[PDB]
């Protein structure tokens, strides 16, 4: 079995997908996501895909930092394990939705009481826009992806 | 236990204390009124086999209150694969001479089904480890039972984070690591044999046995626990066997 | 699918166009880039213990069955267990 590599997070307005490599050759992958002190939850069970949508889990607490890992199982033997009786896996980067998702009134993939929240309902005063003095959304208190793009 | 807290009286009802001639030996866990699970190395040097006792209901080693029960250990069964002096196959199943009575201070910890353990418990992050062992490496052992919540790690992550040498064996499939690498918390000497219990949807189960590590709370190190999921078959089969006429018994493993 | 133009969002989702990319706002029961996975079709034991309180068994072409530990009995709902003894294991009496 080979371990996945290049695990990346692709996130815009909280829609979060993890992507990795390789394209499997007779093997499947399962993903587990957690917060540093939470239990791991599995997703995309035994898939051949190289991406896993995690939105549902990260929008529960966008202010948490999540960590994810991808397990690689030979196809046919989803009970394969390595020398230490565990499945081969690789971890992703940590991701803190609130400080790392990309931006584009707009609604986000964050839901509250079965509905969706919007950019301001989530970034309240951390969100400002620009004109020149066209528009761009900016969250000046960020480290990364502080501005969005324009329209 | 280093960096733990006192387990309030009765919150660790499965905790066993093994004594040899009145002296503290190791900890143990109660799986049912007559069977206790501990670590196999705790009996590497026992020559006073009929001076081995288990205490349940125990909390405060100095004073005596009603709650404690003592039973002699009739048999100690360890894997045939354990080698005296090592840390692999570090599990011991003890058959008490008479059962204990269950009370609010004496309750067994459920011994889970292998699949449930491997598949669900193994991914619960924190479990509690407890004992009356040293409170710091080479420090003073405790008097009131101590308990600590430790995070579990998959070996890849353990091997990846731990520092290269010391008298540190390998992490086999029969072990697992849990703990902190910043030397703040960990299990220690005196806790050996005791439990690593996981709480899953209202019940607690036995996932590990306190086994070994580099010192206690050594920086760049984690505590290593016997992975009980690998012996459930073995345990259950033994707890249904008929008494055979030895005190130390090495039972076939697998 | 291609960005919005080719209605990429399945099972009732709505597409939002981005910088070429799009985002699909799925419905409560589906997730995935293109709202393609049905949350309601992964009732297996590796998925949050199949929803079972204690033990889970997966079965060929038939739903998974939840079970209990000795001293416990499975309840009506098919997932929960109740103790049928005084001191059921893994329970702490003073916290009961
Ligand atoms: C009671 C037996 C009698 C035979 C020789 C070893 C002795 O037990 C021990 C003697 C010295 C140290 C330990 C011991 N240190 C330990 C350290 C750790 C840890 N770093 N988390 C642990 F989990 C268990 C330990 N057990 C220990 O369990």
């Amino acid at each position: 079995t080979v371990a996945a590599y290049n695990l990346t997070w692709k996130s815009t307005n909280f829609k979060t997908i993890l992507e990795w490599e390789p394209k499997p050759v007779n093997q499947v992958y399962t993903v587990q996501i957690s917060t540093k002190s939470g239990d791991w939850k599995s997703k995309c069970f035994y898939t051949t895909d190289t991406e896993c949508d995690l939105t549902d889990e990260i929008v529960k607490d966008v202010k948490q930092t999540y960590l994810a890992r991808v397990f690689s199982y030979p196809a046919g033997n989803v009970e394969s394990t390595g020398s230490a009786g565990e499945p081969l896996y690789e971890n992703s980067p940590e991701f803190t939705p609130y400080l790392e998702t990309n931006l584009g009134d707009e609604r986000t993939l964050v839901r509250r009481n079965n509905t969706f929240l919007s950019l301001r309902d989530v970034f309240g005063k951390d969100l400002i826009y620009t004109l020149y003095y066209s528009v761009q959304a900016v969250i000046p208190s960020r480290t990364v992806n502080r501005k969005s793009t324009d329209s | 236990i280093v960096g733990g807290k006192v387990c309030p009286k009765g919150e660790c009802p499965w905790q066993v204390l093994l004594l040899v001639n009145g002296a503290q030996l190791c900890g143990g866990t109660l799986i049912n009124t007559i069977w206790v699970v501990s670590a196999a190395h705790c009996f590497d040097k026992i020559k006073n086999w009929r001076n081995l006792i288990a205490v349940l209901g125990e909390h405060d080693l100095s004073e005596h209150d009603g709650d404690e029960q003592s039973r002699r250990v009739a048999q100690v069964i360890i894997p045939s694969t354990y080698v005296p002096g090592t840390t692999n196959h570090d599990i011991a199943l003890l058959r008490l001479h008479q059962p204990v009575v269950l009370t609010d201070h004496v309750v067994p910890l459920c011994l889970p089904e292998r699949t449930f353990s491997e598949r669900t418990l193994a991914f619960v992050r924190f479990s509690l480890v407890s004992g009356w062992g040293q409170l710091l490496d080479r420090g003073a052992t405790a008097l009131e039972l101590m308990v600590l919540n430790v995070p579990r790690l998959m070996t890849q992550d353990c091997l990846q984070q731990s520092r290269k040498v010391g008298d540190s064996p390998n992490i086999t499939e029969y072990m697992f690591c849990a703990g902190y690498s910043d030397g703040s918390k960990d299990s220690c000497k005196g806790d050996s044999g005791g439990p690593h219990a996981t709480h899953y949807r209202g019940t607690w189960y036995l996932t590990g046995i306190v086994s070994w590590g580099q010192g206690c709370a050594t920086v760049g190190h984690f505590g290593v626990y016997t992975r009980v999921s690998q012996y459930i078959e073995w345990l259950q089969k033994l707890m249904r066997s008929e008494p055979r006429p030895g005190v130390l018994l090495r039972a076939p493993f697998p | 699918g291609d960005q919005c133009a080719s209605s990429p969002c399945q099972n009732g989702g709505s597409c939002k166009d981005q910088l070429q990319s799009y985002i699909c706002f799925c419905l409560p029961a589906f997730e995935g880039r293109n709202c393609e996975t049905h949350k309601d079709d992964q009732l297996i034991c590796v998925n949050e213990n199949g929803g079972c309180e204690q033990y889970c068994s997966d079965h060929t072409g038939t739903k998974r069955s939840c079970r209990c530990h000795e001293g416990y009995s499975l309840l009506a709902d098919g997932v929960s267990c109740t103790p049928t003894v005084e001191y059921p294991c893994g329970k702490i009496p003073i916290l009961e």
